[PDB]
């Protein structure tokens, strides 16, 4: 119990625990915008698609991919 | 031989904790320096652990405690652990050092050992007000602005001392960061010197409570002391489980959650609950000067007690007076902390001052002539002539 | 001092959280957060409770998220550094309701209002001293007393002139519950909301007081054994003597 | 007691009883404690409130 | 006797810097763990006389370090004291751990000396990396970033260990607190384990250049070796003060006077100077778990090595091919330095990977094999048949 | 990496402040400051450098004093608390063109101008970085490069590709002593001042360094001295041995 104590003091925090969750709005971003925040420390893009760039992605042959993975 | 006894590492592992020749007569009252060891590992651990936490600015002093105690997992129980420690941490010491005015310790051959021990006394009083002022509350701030400007009285001299201690014109940010710096620094200069202190007892090992020598019978220290400690460690660590779960809040100060104000003075400012003693003897004296070295030397005086005691014998064991007037001194000492406690009013300074000359004169005047009165009694009691 | 600047002293009211067993009443929590934002929340800041400390304490999730949404704090700025506001969420703290400090003593005739994030912890008497000091007003003050313009009475109060106003009167606040809300119930419910904002860990550090007090009193007998086991050989130990022969 | 020293005898397995002790030893003080405090403290818990509002 | 012999403090202080025998042959190669001694004191009085300016907060770490640079007063010097005595810190005990295997100081009967060597070299290596973390630059946060995802690669169980040395999900706040509490603190772990390195140097007494015993011609410490020591203490801090004052940031990086961005990531990522070998030997290996092990392989190697020096004479004073090799290793951890200072590209991979195989060889393979040919080598010169 | 990526070496300009004796050029640094104040303060912060350190450096009291009341600081707030604002003063610091980042890269093309207070001492070269930067810009960038539109060609930015304009071109400043004020001449004032800027102690530094090798030096021949005498009975000891007799 006393090494659980003295480890676990120094883990996450409540406060940091509270900033782990980022809730962005899907009616506030436009079709096309490009989002950057800083979220958990980490930079996250956001883009609002088209079909037409859906189409785009999901029919690129995969051995033009060194890592090849579907869109879904 | 043995490898606990070849080694290089492991010899004093074995002269200091294993094969040690205790006395083996001595009482419980030999177990607070084990225990004293142990809280020391504690006030330790939980520094470090919650000193991770701490941003010792001062806007954010208070609010990084307030981080630690709300936050941060389990630190509830790191703060607790660390202040009710330090105040059980003065008083096993307070315990220690009645063991040894008591016993007799301090007398020859164990001089150097009782002048270590006043050393640790002091750079413990110093730790503890450093960490209190590290909390940066609002009796943090004024006690430290009530101490410095005691350091102040000093003649031609102080007022530039006191601008080099704040590191500016009042307690600041600078006085708050240097505080706790040294506050980091200042346990492992305590735990060197807790080292030097078990080099000169060991140099000639333990009394016993009977003041005679105790080279006839000796037991190990292995398995006997060793479970005899762990007695009273978990007797230690049970009372220190009741006052940080149940009643935290009961030993500090209501004041110190207020955040440091520079601009509202206190109603009362009292230091925390050991250090009121010594403030009493401070605040007794109607001067600052007088008053600054009649604090120091309230602790010197116990520097010039191995000189003082001319009884024959070592230690109150045997002896009716002296076992009297060393409870007229402990009650003393507590009527001390309890008139440092109260406030600048009649008839509490007249106390402060009689209780004050009660310490210094059991330290100069009661001893020497109780014990040349306890030896001459002693001699015609047996001698007919 | 007299007893005027100490103050009265605060009862020993008999509170459903004393005692070394008893958590907190959550309910009474509920209610005390009510008449906080009703009562207290025009004039005293809350600074040191976030809001996601109210989720599963006293509210769910979705009541502290639309209690959080009510209110404005500043975003990071736009793509051309203007300042904007954004509603609350979970992980931000209680705003108070002045901007600053000279604001309060402006609004409050230069008294300033002490954050009530620590103030059951930073009084003597606690619990008691803030239910007594709601709940103490006289309707007059004793006969000889000149309040200070602007001031008012109550002798729990260090000194008696209090720069407070009375703010507990009959049914001004609603329960959710039905409860009869007179005030000393509404009294005893914000004192156990301020008990709970200041001392969170309240309930855990209850429990995990129990288990370390038992684990503690068991070890601490078992070593009475094992000391009085180990040292059998020594207590029970016997001496005899017989001079030796004197010729030697 | 009895003949049995196959607990006590060799240092390892001994060693490894009170392990094996401990370890049962927390998950049922902790859950013992756990069901007896809530049950001190019937109708305070936020358990009770959450099941009361409707 | 004399009072340095009797006294209980004073018979450390002879028997270690006094009248310790030491051997009469040792030439300034035995004067390294002085100048480590003396610049460890420097490192810690400046560190403590700094820190009391340091706020360890990640808003506000280079600000005030930016702070103690230009409003303290001589903080200039203690910034840069600080900085370049760790670089000369690490120096020194590079030429101190060269002078152990060439003088073949690690072979029996100071095995244990060395071992405590060792750890002191791995909990130096932290305080430095922890302490370079603290400044908070780009090379600090970059540096702690890959640093802790090597500690990332460990299977099953590592992104938990880092979630729980970050204090959060990446290098924030939290980090830089824990880093600098830990930062304070190893240095008196280090201070311990230098005192456990006296003692187990004591028990056997230094070696001499020639690899043969002592015992017959020493002279003591007093007035000697206290000048010879004094001598290069002068020179040591001659060379300290021209890289202090007049040439301050060569041995930095320059992009740590970039403030921590975790977006931009740098151009070129390089620790500081002397973590570059162990960073090349890292970066050779094309796994991330075999980089960690190899990392850490590279300072348990040096424990492996009094059991494969198989040559019946102590040091390669008197040897020929020995001490060849031994020049060859010298070089290569040079030369392992600048391959980690270069960039990841054709061909500094293959000459990587080379040389952290001459690295191993030499303490695996060269060196048994060129003692036994040597010890054959010795006996047939001499013996005819 | 190509040369390209890594950045053109800038050359070993034989500055006024190299040697190990050599002080800076502050009628040098006062005309950078003029340069930096027209020139690059519309667009760089120079947030660490406060006004009290130009005080006996590069200006008098009174022109220090009168340049910062030229600008606006955050005062604390009035007695209804309202903020407002104040003239500077000498313990505050040089402002910079730009409330935040984000207003920074709205007017800037998306690129953030660094900080200009470290920026000679936070990039390799120094001041021979600094200067072949400013003074770098070709006419027209080599044949094959194209550029991203927005941004600008001098081969010392490591890249190629920069985001900043030219901006020192002839005779933009007026220089109060009448010195001929052309692109070199100003990015050679500039960089003065922004070494002045990384490095205020630069001066004392020098001076200590010469105080310090001196004394050290003579210890350390002193100290070469005593060695060699305490060590004179050792070594010039010698042993002669002659073999015992053998029948004992
Ligand atoms: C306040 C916060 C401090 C935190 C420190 C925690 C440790 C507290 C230490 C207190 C202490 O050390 O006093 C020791 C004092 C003298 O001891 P002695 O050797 O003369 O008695 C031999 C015993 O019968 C041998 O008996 P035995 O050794 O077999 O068991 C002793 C006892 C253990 O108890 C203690 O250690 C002290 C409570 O086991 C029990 O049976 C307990 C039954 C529940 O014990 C006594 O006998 C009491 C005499 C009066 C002392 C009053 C103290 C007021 C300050
Ligand atoms: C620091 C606090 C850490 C506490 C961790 C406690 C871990 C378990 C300790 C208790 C335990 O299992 O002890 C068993 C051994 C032997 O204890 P023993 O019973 O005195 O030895 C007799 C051995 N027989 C003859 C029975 C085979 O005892 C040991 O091996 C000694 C372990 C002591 C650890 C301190
Ligand atoms: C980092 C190492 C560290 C060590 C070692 C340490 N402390 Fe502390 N101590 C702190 C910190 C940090 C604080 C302030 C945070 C707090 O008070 O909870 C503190 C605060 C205190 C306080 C005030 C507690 C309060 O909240 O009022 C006291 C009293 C104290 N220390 C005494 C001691 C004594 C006595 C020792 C050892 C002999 C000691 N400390 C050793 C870190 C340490
Ligand atoms: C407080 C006690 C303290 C001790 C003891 C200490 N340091 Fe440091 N050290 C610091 C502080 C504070 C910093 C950050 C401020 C700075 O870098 O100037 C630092 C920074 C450093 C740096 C980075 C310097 C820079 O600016 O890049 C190095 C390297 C370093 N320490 C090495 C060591 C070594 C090696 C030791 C001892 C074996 C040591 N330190 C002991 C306080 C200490
Ligand atoms: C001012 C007096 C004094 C203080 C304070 C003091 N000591 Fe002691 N200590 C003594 C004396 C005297 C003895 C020996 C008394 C005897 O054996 O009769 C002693 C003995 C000890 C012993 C041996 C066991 C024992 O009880 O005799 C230990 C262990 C010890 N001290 C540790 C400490 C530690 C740890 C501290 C605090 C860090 C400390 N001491 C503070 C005077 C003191
Ligand atoms: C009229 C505005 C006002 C309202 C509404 C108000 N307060 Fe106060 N309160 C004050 C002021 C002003 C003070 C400062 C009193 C002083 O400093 O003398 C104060 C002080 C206090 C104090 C500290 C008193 C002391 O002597 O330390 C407490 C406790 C307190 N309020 C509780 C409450 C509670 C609970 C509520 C909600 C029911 C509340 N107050 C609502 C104005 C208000
Ligand atoms: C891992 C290797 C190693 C490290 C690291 C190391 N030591 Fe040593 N040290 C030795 C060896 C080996 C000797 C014995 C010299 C010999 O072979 O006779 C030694 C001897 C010494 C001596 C005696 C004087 C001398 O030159 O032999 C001192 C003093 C000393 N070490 C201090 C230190 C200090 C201080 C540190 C760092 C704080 C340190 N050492 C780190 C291996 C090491
Ligand atoms: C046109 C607006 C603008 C003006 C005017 C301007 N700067 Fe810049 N400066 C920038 C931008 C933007 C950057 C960073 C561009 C980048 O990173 O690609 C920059 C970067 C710099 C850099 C460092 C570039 C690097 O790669 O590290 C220095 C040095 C510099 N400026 C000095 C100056 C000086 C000196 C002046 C005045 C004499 C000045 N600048 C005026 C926009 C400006
Ligand atoms: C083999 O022959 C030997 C040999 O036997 C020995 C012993 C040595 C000598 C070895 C040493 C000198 C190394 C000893 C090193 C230590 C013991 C490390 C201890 C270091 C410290 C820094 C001690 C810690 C002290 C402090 C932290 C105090 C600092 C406090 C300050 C500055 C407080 C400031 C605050 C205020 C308010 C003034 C040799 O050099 C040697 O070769 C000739
Ligand atoms: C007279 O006979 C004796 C006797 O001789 C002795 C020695 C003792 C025992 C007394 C003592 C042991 C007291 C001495 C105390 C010390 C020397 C203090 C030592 C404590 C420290 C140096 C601090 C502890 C430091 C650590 C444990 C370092 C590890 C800490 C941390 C935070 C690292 C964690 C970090 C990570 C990343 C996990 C007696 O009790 C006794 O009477 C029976
Ligand atoms: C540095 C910190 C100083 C703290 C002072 C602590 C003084 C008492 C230390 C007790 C150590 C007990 C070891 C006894 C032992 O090994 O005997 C061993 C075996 O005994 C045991 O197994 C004891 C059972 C386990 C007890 C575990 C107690 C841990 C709680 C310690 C809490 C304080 C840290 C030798 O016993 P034997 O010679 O009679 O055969
Ligand atoms: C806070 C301490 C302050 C200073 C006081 C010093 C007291 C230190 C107490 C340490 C007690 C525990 C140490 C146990 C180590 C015993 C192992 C041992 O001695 O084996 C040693 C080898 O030691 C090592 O290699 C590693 C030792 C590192 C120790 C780091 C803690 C065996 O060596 P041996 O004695 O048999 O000599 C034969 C020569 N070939
Ligand atoms: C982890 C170890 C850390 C380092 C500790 C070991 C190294 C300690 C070296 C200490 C060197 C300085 C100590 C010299 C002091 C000698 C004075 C002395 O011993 O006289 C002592 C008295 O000492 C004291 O009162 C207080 C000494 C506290 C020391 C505080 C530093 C008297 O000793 P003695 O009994 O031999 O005298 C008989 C009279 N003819
Ligand atoms: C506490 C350990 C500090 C050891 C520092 C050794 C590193 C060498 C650089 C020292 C520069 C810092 C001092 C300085 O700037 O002075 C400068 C003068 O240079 C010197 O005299 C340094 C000589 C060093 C002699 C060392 C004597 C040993 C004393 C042991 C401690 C009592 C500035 O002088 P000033 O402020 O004008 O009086």
């Amino acid at each position: 119990s006393t090494v659980e104590t003295f480890i676990s003091s120094m883990t996450a925090t409540a406060d940091v625990l509270a900033m782990a969750k980022v809730e962005v709005n899907l009616a506030a971003i436009p079709l096309g915008k490009n989002v950057v925040v800083k979220w958990q420390g980490k930079p996250v893009f956001i883009r609002h698609r088209t079909p037409h760039e859906i189409q785009e992605a999901n029919s690129v042959d995969m051995s033009a991919l060194k890592d090849p993975q579907t869109d879904a | 031989m043995a490898f606990r006894k070849s080694n290089v590492y492991l010899s004093l592992v074995n002269s200091y904790i294993i094969d040690s020749p205790q006395p083996s007569s001595i009482n419980y009252w030999w177990n607070m320096g084990s225990l004293l060891g142990l809280c020391l590992v504690i006030q330790i651990v939980t520094g470090i652990f919650m000193a991770m936490h701490y941003s010792s600015n001062i806007e954010l002093a208070f609010s990084s405690v307030e981080h630690i105690m709300r936050d941060v997992h389990n630190g509830y129980i790191l703060r607790y652990l660390h202040a009710n420690g330090a105040s059980f941490f003065f008083m096993v010491m307070f315990m220690h050092m009645a063991k040894g005015l008591y016993y007799g310790s301090y007398r020859s051959p164990r001089v150097t050992l009782w002048n270590v021990g006043v050393i640790i006394f002091i750079l413990t009083i110093a730790t503890a007000f450093l960490g209190y002022c590290c909390v940066y509350g609002q009796m943090s701030h004024w006690g430290a602005t009530v101490i410095t400007n005691l350091f102040s009285a000093i003649p031609f001299v102080g007022n530039d001392i006191v601008s080099w201690l704040w590191g500016g014109f009042s307690v600041s940010n600078p006085t708050i960061q240097r505080f706790f710096a040294l506050h980091y620094l200042v346990p492992f200069i305590i735990a060197a010197m807790v080292i030097m202190h078990l080099m000169a007892l060991h140099i000639h090992g333990s009394s016993n409570p009977l003041g005679i020598t105790g080279n006839l019978d000796r037991i190990p220290m292995h398995s006997y002391f060793i479970f005899k400690d762990l007695v009273t460690v978990f007797l230690f660590m049970l009372i220190l489980a009741l006052f940080v779960f149940y009643s935290p809040n009961t030993l500090g100060h209501p004041d110190n959650y207020i955040p440091g104000n520079p601009l509202v003075t206190p109603a009362s400012i009292v230091p925390e609950w050991y250090l009121l003693p010594f403030y009493a003897i401070l605040r007794s004296i109607p001067d600052k000067l007088l008053g600054v070295i009649t604090m120091f030397a309230a602790i010197l005086v116990l520097l010039v007690l191995p000189f003082t005691d001319r009884s024959v014998v070592r230690g109150n064991t045997f002896k009716v007076l002296s076992k009297f007037f060393f409870f007229i001194f402990v009650f003393n000492f507590v009527l001390l902390g309890q008139i440092g406690a109260c406030h600048v009013e009649v008839p509490y300074v007249l106390m402060g001052q009689i209780a004050t000359f009660i310490y210094f004169a059991y330290f100069l005047i009661i001893v020497p002539v109780i014990s040349t009165i306890e030896n001459v009694l002693f001699y015609i009691g047996r001698v007919n002539k | 001092m007299t007893a005027a600047e100490h103050g009265l002293h605060a009862p020993a009211y008999a509170w459903s959280h004393n005692g070394p067993f008893e958590t907190f009443d959550h309910a009474s929590i509920r209610r005390g957060y009510q008449v906080y934002r009703e009562v207290c929340a025009a004039c005293h800041s809350l600074d040191r409770v976030a809001w996601r400390t109210l989720v599963g304490v006293s509210h769910t999730n979705e009541e502290v998220r639309n209690m959080a949404e009510e209110f404005e704090y500043d975003d990071e700025p736009d793509e051309q550094g203007n300042p904007k506001k954004r509603p609350g969420k979970l992980s931000d703290y209680i705003p108070g309701p002045y901007p600053n400090e000279q604001a309060a003593r402006a609004a409050n005739q230069g008294a300033l209002p002490p954050d009530l994030s620590l103030i059951v912890k930073a009084r003597h008497g606690g619990c008691d001293y803030i239910f007594s000091l709601l709940t103490g007003y006289p309707d007059e003050p004793p006969a000889g007393v000149a309040l200070p313009p602007g001031s008012n009475y109550n002798p729990y109060f260090p000194g008696g002139s209090i720069a407070m106003a009375r703010v507990l009167f009959d049914d001004m606040v609603e329960y959710e519950d039905g409860t009869p809300a007179t005030t000393s119930q509404m009294a005893k419910d914000v004192t156990t909301f301020l008990n709970w904002c200041a001392e969170p860990e309240h309930d855990e550090r209850k429990r995990l007081g129990l288990k370390t007090v038992i684990i503690l009193s068991s070890l601490y007998l078992l070593s009475i054994w094992v000391k009085k086991f180990k040292w059998a050989g020594i207590k029970t130990r016997k001496f005899v003597f017989n001079p030796p022969k004197p010729r030697k | 007691s009895s003949l049995y020293k196959t607990f006590f005898k060799r240092n390892a397995v001994f060693v490894g009883t009170i392990f094996a002790g401990a370890f049962v030893f927390q998950t049922v003080f902790d859950t013992a404690i756990t069901s007896w405090y809530e049950n001190h403290n019937k109708g305070k818990l936020w358990k009770d409130v959450k099941a009361r509002i409707a």
